[PDB]
């Protein structure tokens, strides 16, 4: 994979190559995939066989997750990012 | 002992295209 | 996603953003989300795409995993909590 | 060397409420 | 989930709660459970949601993986073990 | 750096028994 | 399970055992299974339940992760192999 | 904090064989 704006996964701390849950909205697809930094301004592209999950047009949420011991759970703040139709960020929260 | 926790999401982007025999 | 009685959660030791397994004993689907802590006693409510793989009224079984060495599995202990039809606890074993 | 395990499970419990277009 | 004789379930090095894949030879179809050790001889038990994923009958393959870094993978070896159609072992290999 | 191994595995055991309704 | 020419599978740095991800692009079907190293040139081969995802001649993409810290993150380099339809290298690249 | 990344990968590999009852 997924070719994502890398302004907005910058927002949303993710690094290429990091494996993602890409969930559709749309049609209750869940597939993982991996991260790759688009240059094209609010584009998200599905490459690959994940192609035949979603239609262009779907709304999709984008999930990372990442291995903490306790300390690094009660320490940590989630980045929550929401974006519009666009694909352009309408916020960024640090909490659920 | 580790947890797999929720690091970050976005929440209800738009697909803008698809690649099915995309090659890299 | 899926918010959870931060009351059960609690129980169930779970930790607001902490990966689960949800399986759906009643159609059968199991996917992957991550817990919100939920003001509303009793509640459990299934948000974003999974909406589509639950019907409300279904029982379904929340698990959650940890990675664990040797050591740590010798002393493990998980946490086993049954509810009733209204999400109150029954038991909470330590034990299979 | 580590291993998923079972940490904890809430079983049966009842689905109250589903929320397709969920924000947060 | 998925009840295993213990004593089956010992030759596989497989521990109580230690979650594990499960692949249905018949109907192709592949989840994630845990263990439960079982007391009745050549027992295999699928529990819970799981049940709507295999029929009493089907052939299956189950699967421990464990997270290893460089070293213990070159001193890694796999325990594979084959049983009969009684669950019985017919061999138990530390190669592929 | 880690990297997920098969650990173990039981090859082509029977299904002797299913409970859709299992407790515990 | 996948049996993979040893050939290939070094170029792609995979170990027997490795737990890698399987996505069939003719079909969109996505699994995991583990590597088998292969003694036959240019042979891939789908064993066990998973023969039921897949059909000879399908364009598959074979994925390997790793659990990384920040440190490994931005030292680390992926192996991306493509191969022509002969399973014969085409290209290694060492970024995206 | 670890993070599942994509170690490697061979891209658009060719299935030349199938064996559903597979022993080993």
């Amino acid at each position: 994979x997924i070719t994502i704006d890398e302004d907005l996964a910058k927002l949303a701390k993710l690094r290429e190559g990091m494996k993602v849950e890409i969930v559709d909205v749309n049609n209750g697809e869940r597939f993982s995939t991996y991260v790759i930094l688009g240059k094209k301004r609010g584009e998200i592209c599905v490459n690959g066989a994940a192609a035949r999950k979603v239609a262009i047009g779907d709304v999709v949420i984008i999930l990372a997750y990442a291995s903490m011991n306790e300390d690094e759970i009660n320490a940590h703040k989630p980045s929550i990012v929401l974006v519009d139709e666009k694909n352009e960020i309408l916020e960024k929260g640090l909490e659920h | 002992m580790t947890f797999e926790m929720l690091y970050s999401k976005i929440h209800r982007a738009t697909i803008t295209d698809a690649n099915l025999n995309y090659i890299g």
